RNA sequence: UUCAUCUAGACAGCCGGACGGUGGCCAUGGAAGUCGGAAUCCGCUAAGGAGUGUGUAACAACUCACCGGCCGAAUGAACUA
């Protein structure tokens, strides 16, 4: 049992972001481009699932 | 397309000095004086009136345009730095498993330990890195103050607090235990 | 096309000039739409409620100001979000009904302070678990069964200081509301030379 | 407990004691007996059988009082006439009989009071305005085109 | 290259708001803008969509188009090789 205000700032660092759809990797939440040059740079990008 | 003349402007409060050699930065300030080196930059300072400095780059591409402005928040920090400081403030995560954390000394190396991370028999030793002060504030419940003259140091060492409590094999969403930064503020209140 | 649009607009302002010969210059600021919406309720035919953004008007009573140039000392006082309440009636009438709207909204996050808020003894019924709030700012209390007790009037904020987010965030669950909501008249235009409200 | 007073205010289907299954999870909760709350709906609501009207309800610390809102979408349905429809077979009903001009006035004038509007010209557009999704006819005449007539003058609204 | 926004105040930012008819109409048990079907209104307005979203069984509660202060000078979109 976590309070919601700390519950909300972890996911801040653990949840609140984007992946590349064509790399995988993490990315941040507004981020426009993929930050892997594996991907091309790609702007192919998707929210992170979240809980259920 | 070579911009001919680029031009950004660090202000300089009253209770500060700068000498900058080639491109040795010393700034000097109430609590201390802070040094960077910049040779890998290619920048231009001059003065315009002691309390007002000009850095300056002729012919810039749009890559090395892009470090002037750098350069100006790179300084910056230092003036506000050794003016009015750095503190981060960090909050534990935890569901059930209380992060074992203190304050230890093995032949005078001053690591801050950490024990009990979720469970973890691992005694987690995070450097602390010259010059950046470790206390542990009370009238709020699991909060860490981190603070000392230099952005660079007090933010990576504890970049590297928050990188040490990573959770392993496990649902990140879920089991969202960590160690967080919860403020990135100045020390002096209102300064 | 804008400027078809926005000429619209200047024409609207320089009319009210003319007929209506007092103005309700107010800092309308930290008001709902929902709360304001009501505000031209009442006001039906009796007086309107002018505003525009300050880039355009302070420009367009210039271009006023080659007839009617009796609108030099509106130059300072037109910043921020501020209505001009064009009034062809008793200017006393017009204030009481605007300060009518004086919803108590509690706590509001971001607000100033306008009231020195003394903290009268009051048992909270809060849980123990939120009490992280009632430690970290001292604030003498008991937790008797559960119910946290106020002991007695202090006054953590004064009038005009804005509510620390800790204390903010604190009195919402109280509900206290020190932040009244009203259309605050700063000044008052009247017939040629604006005037602070505080007179009137 | 005599005192406390409590407002309800929620629609419910005209003309019929009210869906025990929509009722009891909303009204019962505040000690109400679901028969009651049929029996003064339906009644008040008798006129507005198969209609869903907004109702309030005065409670009043265990005790109701119901009172049907004046609503304008309501109250318009009303001016049609429609005698009680056999909405279960009645697959999209499309309530548009023609109403003539004046009858939009008195509903209008209904909710002058309420609504800020400073011409009651102002307000027969939105009793108009709510007329444009009911989807009913004006004396023939479309009532967004009676809205600009209102402003084009050529239907002298009439102020009272 | 084409089109747009611009000291009669541009984009960005902190946020500087986000009503009424109305819980629009049909159906879903429950859809109150936001599961689906039809159409995409008017009023106060600087402005607010019969609603871009999160979301509730439905509300709710936030949030977003729209612009709702402040700073003050260039910016936005789509394509081209
Ligand atoms: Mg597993
Ligand atoms: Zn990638």
């Amino acid at each position: 049992i976590i309070e919601p205000s700390l519950k909300a700032l972890a996911s801040k660092y653990n949840c609140d972001k984007s992946v590349c759809r064509k790399c995988y990797a993490r990315l941040p939440p507004r981020a426009t481009n993929c930050r892997k040059r594996k991907c091309g740079h790609t702007n192919q990008l998707r929210p992170k699932k979240k809980l259920k | 397309m070579k911009y001919i003349q680029t031009e950004q402007q660090i202000e300089v409060p009253e209770g500060v000095t700068v000498s900058i050699k080639s491109r040795i930065v010393k700034v000097v300030g109430p609590r201390g004086t802070l040094t960077k080196n910049l040779k890998h930059i290619d920048v231009t300072f001059t003065k315009v009136n002691n309390q007002l400095i000009k850095v300056a780059v002729h012919n810039g591409g749009r890559k090395h345009v892009a470090a002037l402005r750098t350069v100006k928040s790179l300084v910056d920090n230092m003036i506000t730095g050794v003016t009015k400081g750095y503190k981060y403030k960090m909050r534990y995560v935890y569901a059930h498993f209380p992060i074992n954390v203190n304050i230890v000394e093995k032949d005078g190396a001053k690591f801050i330990e950490v024990r009990n991370f979720l469970g973890d028999k691992k005694i987690r030793n995070v450097p602390v890195r010259d010059g950046v002060t470790i206390e542990f504030s009370t009238n709020v419940k699991d909060e860490i103050v981190l603070s000392g003259n230099s952005v660079e140091d007090v933010s990576q060492n504890a970049a590297d607090l928050q990188q040490i409590c990573r959770v392993r094999n496990k649902d990140i969403r879920k089991f969202l235990d960590g160690i967080y930064v919860s403020h990135k503020g100045f020390i002096t209140e209102d300064l | 096309g804008i400027r078809e649009k926005k000429a619209e607009y200047f024409a609207k302002l320089r009319e009210y000039l003319e007929e209506y010969k007092s103005l309700f210059v107010v800092g309308v600021d930290n008001v709902s739409s929902q709360q304001m919406h009501e505000v031209r309720k009442e006001l039906r035919g009796r007086a309107v409620v002018l505003m525009g953004k300050n880039t355009m008007v302070r420009r367009a009573i210039r271009g006023f100001l080659s007839d009617l140039p009796d609108f030099e000392k509106l130059l300072p006082f037109v910043k921020g979000n501020v209505g001009f309440v064009f009034t062809n009636e008793p200017l006393t009438e017009i204030k009481n009904v605007i300060v009518s709207n004086r919803v108590a909204a509690p706590a509001r996050a971001g607000a100033v302070a306008p009231e020195d808020i003394w903290v009268r003894a009051v048992n909270t019924g809060m849980e123990p678990g939120k009490t992280s709030f009632f430690q970290a700012l001292g604030v003498p209390t008991k937790i008797a069964r559960g119910t946290i007790e106020i002991v007695s009037d202090v006054k953590v904020v004064d009038a005009g200081n804005k509510v620390g987010q800790s204390e903010a965030s604190l009195l919402n669950l109280l509900n206290i509301s020190p932040f009244t909501f009203g259309l605050t008249v700063v000044q008052v235009y009247d017939n040629g030379q604006v005037f602070p409200s505080s007179i009137l | 407990d005599p005192n406390e007073v409590k407002y309800l205010y929620l629609r419910a289907v005209g003309g019929e004691v009210g869906a025990s299954a929509a009722l009891a999870p909303k009204i019962g909760p505040l000690g109400l007996s679901p028969k009651k709350v049929g029996e003064d709906i339906a009644k008040a609501t008798k006129e507005f059988k198969g209609i869903k009207v907004t109702v309030q309800l005065k409670i009043q610390n265990r005790q109701a009082a119901a009172s049907v809102v004046p609503s304008a979408s309501s109250l318009v349905i009303t001016a049609l006439k429609e005698p009680p429809r056999d909405r279960k077979k009645d697959k999209n009903v499309k309530h548009s009989g023609n109403i003539q001009l004046d009858e939009i006035i008195e509903i209008a004038r209904q909710m002058r009071d309420k609504s800020f509007g400073r011409t009651l010209a102002s307000v027969t557009k939105e009793i108009l305005g709510t007329a444009q999704s009911v989807g009913c006819r004006v004396d023939f005449k479309n009532p967004h085109d009676i809205i600009e007539g209102i402003n084009a003058g050529e239907i002298e609204i009439p102020e009272n």
